[PDB]
């Protein structure tokens, strides 16, 4: 029935973001009650967006995922800029953030009550990235036989924080909730950063292609399943956050990092055996999936001809997405070695949420112009409009906050507009191009041992 | 598919061997750098 789909949605939207967000949320909120309100509103907005994307997937029925929605409603240029930003900002920075978290969690057992000397974080992070990328390039069968174990560990990780939080709550050691909505000022300027931190826990609602043929009875299964999935995941996340707040004071969380190991130290006894290793494995699981998704992304982008066809290319035998990992790994190295978790998250979030809000904003345009596409599920007017307006407005307000961090993302996403000359030009004059590309593309294809899938 | 006949030629595999060997040497070297950073790092004065 619909249980399998609900399970897939649950396993695709949990991620390791719940172990990264709370620190930043508290940092830019300064109040426990306001932070919990931020979690709730982010969950509600995620549910609204998920409904919008379900409507988009049902109303188009064309494969391609995030590409098709933006390309169809707006045109070629927004789609090209979307792929440009996804390749240059979104995927590398998200991978770098997840990998920094994984490195900190894996180095915590060795540094029990100390500070990890920053550089070692980057080195172990990069080693983890390299091993994950070579494993993805090693095999796809063994990269899936281990995905189930990683998902099981992801399910195990949340229980390790939920159940002891339940024990603390029932015993009622909640002295930090006397004045939940008071504390540090944390003026409105930091609200976009709080919001950005808010979504990243719910990372995995987008992508997630829902073709209207796998389900038993569509147009009721997809909305109901997605609604229940977001509802229960939001309940789990708010329970996890209040469990964190049962033991960890606001100050003990603000002047600290890797909140999971601090929780384990403050609550449990023997801790390094369970909490750091399980959370590091949970962060390891998100690593494997992203490479396959970004590799898949290139497959549909080759049809329109926005990126070189070599990016959606595959190995002759021992079929792995080899050419799509060598163009993403060095970018991840650059972000992780030249960025911080506080700044990389904003750098990725600004572009990703600007473009997701723009994509959802197309629903208003699509439903106002030409309202005849045999829409299976008719999402009401207020949901996509409210989601798009809130996302666009608060992303735009995020420029005022930390401008030196999102300025690079803004100038890159504006760099795509001039970058359309790679797609339109009078004469490339191959004295300095084309012919050199022909040598380059052939050299990479020969070196990397790649042939097209079936074309 | 059938067009990668020059990959199975002498010398081309030599380039692949060299590239993979340099990549692995860099990875082991940077892992050793991480290890020496950790080991030479202070040892967490006991409580
Ligand atoms: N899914 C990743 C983000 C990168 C992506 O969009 O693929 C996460 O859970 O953080």
């Amino acid at each position: 029935t619909l249980l399998r789909g609900v399970s897939i949605i649950i396993g695709t939207i949990i991620g390791a973001g719940i172990f990264i967000s709370p620190k930043g949320v508290l940092q830019n909120t300064g109040s426990v009650g306001m932070s919990l309100t931020i979690w709730t509103v982010c969950g509600v907005l995620s549910l609204f967006g998920a409904l919008s994307y379900a409507e988009l997937g049902t109303t188009i029925k064309k494969s391609g995922g995030h590409y098709t929605y933006i390309l169809e409603v707006f045109g070629p240029l927004p789609a090209f800029v979307r792929v440009w930003v996804e390749l240059l900002i979104i995927r590398p920075a998200a991978t770098a953030v997840i990998s920094l978290a994984f490195g900190r969690y894996i180095l915590e057992p060795f540094f029990i009550q100390c500070e990890i000397p920053e550089l070692a974080i980057k080195l172990i992070t990069a080693v983890g990235i390299t091993v994950v990328m070579v494993l993805n390039s090693m095999s796809v069968s063994w990269s899936a036989r281990i995905q189930i174990f990683l998902t099981f560990c992801k399910l195990t990780a949340i229980l390790i924080i939920i159940v002891p939080g339940v024990m603390q709550l029932i015993k009622g050691q909640t002295q930090n909730f006397k004045d939940a909505f008071s504390g540090r000022d944390s003026s409105i300027t930091r609200l976009p950063l709080a919001f950005y931190y808010g979504m990243y826990a719910y990372a995995g609602w987008f992508y997630l292609n829902f073709v209207t043929e796998e389900v038993e009875n569509p147009e009721k299964t997809i909305p109901l399943a997605i609604c229940i999935s977001m509802a229960i995941v939001t309940i789990g996340y708010v329970l996890t956050n209040v469990a964190y707040f049962t033991t960890i004071n606001a100050e003990e969380l603000l002047l600290s990092n890797a909140v999971a190991v601090t929780f384990s130290e403050r609550l449990l006894g023997n801790f390094s055996l369970a909490v750091p290793i399980f959370v590091a494995l949970s962060c390891f699981g998100s690593m494997n999936g992203g490479v396959f998704a970004v590799s898949r992304l290139f497959y549909v982008a080759s049809r329109e001809g926005h990126l070189p066809e070599i990016l959606s290319m595959i190995h002759v035998r021992k079929h792995t997405p080899l050419p799509a990992v060598i163009v993403l790994h060095p970018l991840t190295m650059i972000m992780l070695f030249s960025g911080d978790l506080d700044s990389l998250l904003n750098f990725l979030s600004f572009a990703r949420w600007l473009f997701i809000g723009l994509a959802v904003a197309g629903l208003i345009y699509l439903r106002y112009k030409c309202p005849d596409m045999h829409r299976p599920f008719k999402v009401p007017l207020f949901i996509p409009a409210l989601f798009s307006f809130t996302c666009l407005f608060m992303v735009a307000l995020s420029l005022y906050s930390d401008p030196f961090s999102t300025g690079i993302g803004f100038v890159i996403t504006l760099t795509g507009v001039p970058a359309y000359y790679l797609f339109i030009i009078w004469d490339k004059k191959p004295r300095w191009f084309r012919i050199m590309s022909e040598k380059i593309t052939r050299t990479l294809q020969i070196i990397l041992e790649v042939v097209p899938e079936e074309d | 598919e059938e067009l990668l006949k020059v990959a199975g030629s002498p010398g081309w595999v030599r380039t692949r061997w060299a590239l993979l060997l340099l990549f692995w040497l860099g990875w082991l070297g940077m892992l050793a750098g991480a290890v020496v950073i950790i080991v030479r790092a202070p040892r967490c004065r006991e409580l």
